[PDB]
């Protein structure tokens, strides 16, 4: 059950560094088609087009606040409802992972959330989170009151097999907005990964950002909770031409996107075994894959022609996606 | 004259070569020791001589050819062979790790280093020889090591010398049975994008040159080395053309640049006739005709192919021991007549060929009798490029399971490459029955 | 170079690594004195880069002694080529994991930190880079999967870089002298089996039962078994060390193997496989040695090689082959049977020939594969562990072992997930 996941591609403006390297929009983006097209060529010259059509498609034209407000309302009334929800940014960097988080998303979802539910007027509490997945490991950045690495091991709570639950986080609750932001700033520190060669910043380390809220009204009790995931993409190492440990690490986040993109399959299978344990970012996951969670997926592109394997992967990424079903519950509380 | 140098990719890269090496200094009569008891080479440095090995020291010749290998273990051989005392350690090199076959990795990991000696090396080489007419390249398609080696080679290769000819004599998995599950992944990734760099590509059927040479010998096993051992002779057969004027001398590239009407094809598929084993030497003289012919069918080819199927646009036929172009009008006729081989429309030409004065070279110890002349011959045929398809399916088997990905992915290769290879093989495959049509 | 840390421990591999070891060495033909009898350069290089140098050219080995008690380590000694190891070399916890993964594992730690570290230090100098370690211990016996447990996670944890491959005996399912033992194997192997990139285990009841009827004996000897063992484990390295007119290097195989290194671990196959007698008297002809290894007795463990599926096979073959004769072998496997190789990829035998002919038989191979009836039967055991947990037997004695029991049932259920997997495995051709 649950809406068919949901997932929305964005083509940024050419990047500058785009325009350093000169690349060529190949992309285009008919949002009112909501199809996107790439020049493939094929083996022909990119005379030859790939075209997709999407639940949302956004040009390089897109503003973000639209973005946001197309797919982010929706779900805060979710995460109110008690509904889990979580969001996925793939794509590029130069597509804006880092276009979308330096600006909100986070600093301006902290404060519509208190709106919305103050205007609610429910009594509520506010908890969040902000872990990276860096090298197959856990690490705290939301509590630098917790360790760099949050004390992370998580386990099977039986009440959802693919449920779990991760001990030693802490999110804080703040009833007002502005706790959160000091937190927010402080998290944020932590968040940050290693810089590229390629791009100023890189995400070394998947984030995941979550919020917790507790509601309650005259009794019903309600728990909405968010999760904000920023991806975490490598560049081929040969070409970085990196260090052999960033080549290293890259590798093996790269593979590991392969692995992301063998258990993709693997929905679209609906194959017997999912292969969620075999990433901690698929187990923790897990639950949400066509899961009872409800689930929306942005990715991300660059119109330039240069990077081929990218285009490919996000195309087939989109298409994997749908085929899982989504089986979003509200997970209302009384 | 000229010199030339042989790269070896891979433990085979390296065997191989090496077979052609000794053969080249017995052939020479040079003493495996570098500097020969016979008398210096042919005409002095012939040009022969010069591309095997330059008379230097003075007094001492020694070969012109570049010995790569990720892994320590075949050169090591080198070190401890004979030739090795020809071979100054300058032009043979080990490498300490190996490819272990990831074409991607190898090609990464090990090329970053080894290149910088290598192109040194080589450099050197380069500069103080007078320069070949072209140099020869070896590797293994299986091998991880030519997969890796070679694609960082053909870049940098083609980049830095351009005009330089190059030549790639290259293993070509049988279909029968690859070597490793990689193999499909290294060989086709690595072919087609360095293939296109290069001028021309060659394959091996391995199954099928196996088959057919051991069938010919009629022997239970060839030895690798065997095995080797035709590669060897036929190639300085090639050499001995170019090197010392035969009956008809061409220039090899310039004829073959005749011969391949098309950079799209990058080579002609190149056939050695007769087909001799060491019984099939024995069992007749071959004759302009029975060569010829011997060569048309697929036993000769050593390539399994239909030669029906594919169309000869054209041929080409080199020669060896005594010939009289008469002969070879006979053969002309023969083959003109006869409906089978097919020609394409294109080319109403079987021509050229050309004739060697001297006797085939023959490969040191060689296992066939000699035959009093050699052949090789180019044909362009659709099916050739069906054997790639042919090993190609497996790979897109594997594409399919996408399997052999995340350590492609370690290299933070794409399948979206190895897609192109596949997309580029349909391509090719496409152009090449295009141009296969008459 | 690139050698590799031998490692023995658990009682069990208290004989079993040190009779590798051991056997190794006598493979080394190294006079006890460490320097070389041995006449052979080939020999003597490659032994020679696997052990030190002592002054006179002694040959350190690469290993350390783990005693589950120090009698153990003593009896060692005290056994033959004490001499060789320099008693520098290996120390050993008296404490051992006692019978006990989780006990010993917390407790075998500290004492283990100590020798890892100076041992691994010395190692780390030792080489430029070790290709891996090998682990020989018991994980059926508390001690191995005891000190398993701790070590491999650090152990494994210090590079990363390093491939690590490790060896316990499985328990019999056939038989456990406790339940509680296979009890703290376990727990030990299921942490281990993420832990470490591959692991190499034979049941021990097979090998037993095959040993034991293959001699014709009253019994298989544990040594002679384990000689046995690691004649199949010297062979490895032997071929990979030495030259090989096809030589496949280990992290080829190794990735090779998997059909992606998602695929954790494969189980070994020994060759030539044939009974006391039979191997023996008999002289393998060249496709001799493929049927044997063919047959479900080839497998040290015991599987239906039907019920097993095999992933890949891999066998090298040491000593040179036919091309013909690899013809021969390679055309069988595909022909025997359509579900036994793997039909998604062709060419799923691998080989490789030693330069040269293993000491002894000229043809030696080796076997890969995975036995699916053999994990399935394992996990099994798991479940006989569970009906155990309804008894909850020493549930306190685990609580002395500090090991909670979410770990005993996720260590379960992975092992519940992948086993599934494990009949897919011979689901799949
Ligand atoms: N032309 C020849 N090919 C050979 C010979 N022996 C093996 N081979 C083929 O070579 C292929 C294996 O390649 P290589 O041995 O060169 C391996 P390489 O060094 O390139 O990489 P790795 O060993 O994987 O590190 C495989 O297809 C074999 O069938 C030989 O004597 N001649
Ligand atoms: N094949 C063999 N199996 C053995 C041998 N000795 C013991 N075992 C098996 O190994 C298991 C016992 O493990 P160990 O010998 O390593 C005892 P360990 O030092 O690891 O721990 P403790 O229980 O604290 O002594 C059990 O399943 C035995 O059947 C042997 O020599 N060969
Ligand atoms: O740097 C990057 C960008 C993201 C990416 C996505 C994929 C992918 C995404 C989705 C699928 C699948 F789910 F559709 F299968 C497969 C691969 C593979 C590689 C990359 N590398
Ligand atoms: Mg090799
Ligand atoms: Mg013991």
């Amino acid at each position: 059950k649950g809406k068919n996941i949901q997932v929305v591609v964005r083509c940024r403006p050419f990047n500058l560094a785009e325009r350093k390297a000169s690349a060529h929009s190949i992309v285009e983006c008919d949002p009112v088609r909501k199809e996107v097209s790439v020049r493939t060529g094929g083996l022909a010259d990119k005379s030859s087009r790939k075209t997709y059509t999407f639940d949302m498609v956004f040009g390089a034209s897109t503003k973000q606040i639209d973005v946001y407000r197309s797919v982010v309302c929706p779900i805060l009334d979710e995460v109110i409802m008690g509904y889990n929800c979580t969001i996925f940014a793939y794509g590029q960097t130069g597509t804006g992972k880092t276009f979308t988080m330096e600006g909100g998303i986070i600093p301006r979802t902290l404060h519509q959330i208190f709106e919305k539910l103050t205007d609610n007027g429910t009594e509520f509490s506010v908890k969040v989170s902000l872990l990276e997945i860096y090298n197959e490991e856990l690490f705290d950045l939301l509590n630098p009151s917790s360790d760099v690495s949050e004390r992370l091991q998580m386990f099977d709570d039986p009440r959802n097999k693919r449920g779990v639950i991760i001990k030693g986080l802490e999110e804080i609750t703040v009833h007002n907005k502005d706790e959160v932001y000091q937190i927010l700033e402080k998290g944020a520190a932590k968040r940050t990964t290693a810089a590229t060669l390629m791009n100023a910043y890189s995400s070394r380390s998947h984030s995941v950002f979550s919020v917790t809220i507790h509601m309650k009204e005259t009794e019903l009790v309600k728990i909405g909770k968010l999760n904000l995931v920023d991806l975490a993409g490598s560049e081929n190492i040969g070409r970085s031409g990196a260090v052999d440990k960033r080549a290293r690490e890259a590798g093996n986040i790269n593979q590991s996107l392969l692995t992301l993109g063998r258990v993709i399959t693997a929905l679209v299978e609906r194959t017997p075994h999912v292969p969620y344990r075999e990433s901690k970012l698929t187990r923790i996951l897990q639950d949400s894959l066509g899961g009872r969670t409800r689930t929306s997926i942005i990715a991300t592109i660059s119109p330039a022609s240069l990077n081929l394997e990218e285009t490919l992967s996000t195309l087939e990424y989109a298409h994997r996606a749908k085929n899982i079903l989504n089986k979003p519950e509200v997970n209302q509380k009384l | 004259m000229r010199e030339c140098i042989s790269i070896h990719v891979g433990q085979a890269g390296v065997q191989i070569g090496n077979a052609c090496w000794e053969l080249y200094c017995l052939e020479h009569g040079i003493q495996p020791d570098g500097q020969m008891p016979s008398d210096k080479t042919i005409g002095g440095g012939d040009d022969s001589f010069n591309t095997f090995f330059s008379e230097t020291g003075a007094g001492k010749h020694v070969p012109r050819a570049v010995f790569v290998d990720l892994e320590p273990t075949v050169i090591d051989e080198v070190r401890t062979g004979t030739y090795r005392q020809l071979f100054h350690p300058e032009q043979l090199i080990t490498g300490k790790e190996d490819a272990a076959n990831n074409y991607a990795r190898g090609h990464y990991t090990i090329g970053k280093e080894i290149i910088d000696l290598v192109l040194d090396r080589i450099r050197k080489l380069a500069d103080q020889c007078t320069g070949l007419q072209g140099f020869l390249v070896f590797h293994s398609f299986g091998g991880g090591t030519g997969s890796g080696f070679t694609s960082l080679l053909m870049e940098r290769l083609s980049v830095d010398y351009g005009k330089k000819s190059k030549l790639e004599f290259s293993i070509y998995p049988a279909p029968q049975v690859s070597t490793a599950v990689v193999e499909p992944y290294n060989s086709i990734l690595t072919t087609h994008t360095t293939l296109e760099h290069s001028d021309c590509a060659f394959m091996v059927d391995n199954e099928a040159i196996y088959d057919i040479c051991r069938r010919n010998l009629d022997i239970e096993r060839p030895t690798y080395t065997n095995l080797n051992r035709l590669i060897s002779q036929i190639v300085s057969s090639i050499t001995a053309s170019l090197r010392f004027d035969g009956a008809l001398n061409v220039d090899l590239t310039e004829f073959q640049t005749n011969l391949v009407p098309y950079p799209r094809i990058h080579f002609p598929l190149a056939t050695y006739a007769p087909v001799i084993s060491a019984e099939k030497a024995y069992h007749e003289q071959l004759s302009v005709a029975e060569i010829t012919n011997a060569c048309f069918e697929p036993a000769n080819q050593m390539v399994k192919c239909d030669p029906r199927h594919g169309k000869y646009m054209a041929c080409c036929l080199l020669y060896r021991g005594d010939v009289v172009p008469k002969d070879v009008n006979a053969a002309i006729a023969t083959i003109k007549t006869k409906r089978s081989i097919q020609f394409v429309d294109w080319c109403p030409t079987g021509f050229k060929v050309g004739i060697n004065y001297q006797p085939p070279t023959v490969v040191p110890g060689g296992d066939l009798a000699k035959v009093q002349r050699a052949v090789c011959m180019l044909s362009n045929t659709t099916a050739i490029a069906e054997a790639w398809a042919r090993l190609d399916h497996k790979f897109d088997l594997m594409y399919a399971k996408r399997a052999f990905v995340h350590w492609y992915v370690g290299e933070g290769m794409e399948e979206g490459e190895f897609s192109e290879a596949r997309e580029d093989m349909a391509a090719l495959e496409k152009d090449y029955e295009e141009v296969g049509v008459d | 170079m690139r050698e590799i840390v031998h490692i023995q421990a658990g009682q069990c591999g208290n004989q079993i690594g040190a009779k590798f070891w051991e056997v190794i060495s006598d493979e080394h033909g190294i006079d006890p004195t460490g320097s070389y009898h041995g006449d052979s350069d080939l020999q003597l290089e490659r032994i020679n880069v696997y052990y030190n140098e002592a002054a006179g050219n002694k040959y350190v080995p690469r290993a350390i002694l783990v005693d589950l008690e120090p009698g153990t380590m003593d009896s060692v000694r005290s056994g033959p080529f004490g001499q060789i190891f320099r008693p520098d070399n290996f120390v050993f916890g008296q404490s051992g994991a006692g019978n006990n993964w989780a006990k010993g594992h917390y407790t075998e730690g500290a004492e283990l930190v100590d020798s890892v570290l100076d041992v691994v230090r010395k190692e780390s100098e030792s080489c430029d880079c070790l290709q891996g370690f090998q682990l020989t211990h018991s994980l059926g016996g508390g001690t191995g999967s005891g000190m398993g447990t701790l070590l491999i996670s650090k152990i494994r944890e210090e590079y990363p870089d390093r491939i690590m491959n490790t060896f316990s005996v499985v328990p019999s399912p056939k038989v456990s002298d406790t339940v509680v033992e296979p009890y703290n194997a376990t727990l030990s192997v299921h942490q281990l089996v993420e832990n470490t990139d591959e692991t190499y285990c034979i049941d021990n009841e097979a090998l037993y039962d095959i040993c034991f009827r293959t001699l014709k004996l009253t019994t298989p000897t544990y040594g002679d078994l384990n000689h046995l063992v690691s004649a199949t484990m010297s062979g490895v390295t032997t071929c990979l060390r030495f030259p090989g007119q096809l030589n496949a290097d280990l992290r080829k195989l190794a990735v090779n193997m998997v059909p992606f290194p998602r695929l954790h671990f494969f189980m070994p196959g020994f060759a030539p496989l044939t009974s006391r007698g039979s191997q023996q008297y008999r002289a393998l002809t060249v496709p001799e040695l493929t049927q044997q290894m063919f047959d479900a007795k080839n497998m040290m463990a015991a599987c239906d090689p039907r019920h097993g599926r095999y992933l890949t096979v891999a066998a090298v073959f040491r000593g040179r082959m036919s091309m013909k004769e690899v013809d021969e072998q390679m055309l069988n496997v595909q022909n025997k049977n359509s579900s036994y190789f793997v039909e998604w990829i062709p060419n799923n035998v691998k080989t490789a020939v030693c330069d040269i002919p293993p000491r002894g038989l000229k043809m030696s191979a080796t076997f890969i594969g995975n036995s699916t009836a053999i994990q399935e039967l394992f996990k099994r055991i798991s479940e006989q562990f569970t009906a155990m947990f309804r008894r909850k037997a020493f549930l306190h004695w685990y609580t002395g072992e500090g090991m909670d029991e979410m770990e005993f049932t996720e260590a379960e259920s992975n092992m519940n997930d992948l086993v599934s997997e494990y009949q897919q495995y011979q689901d799949a051709t």
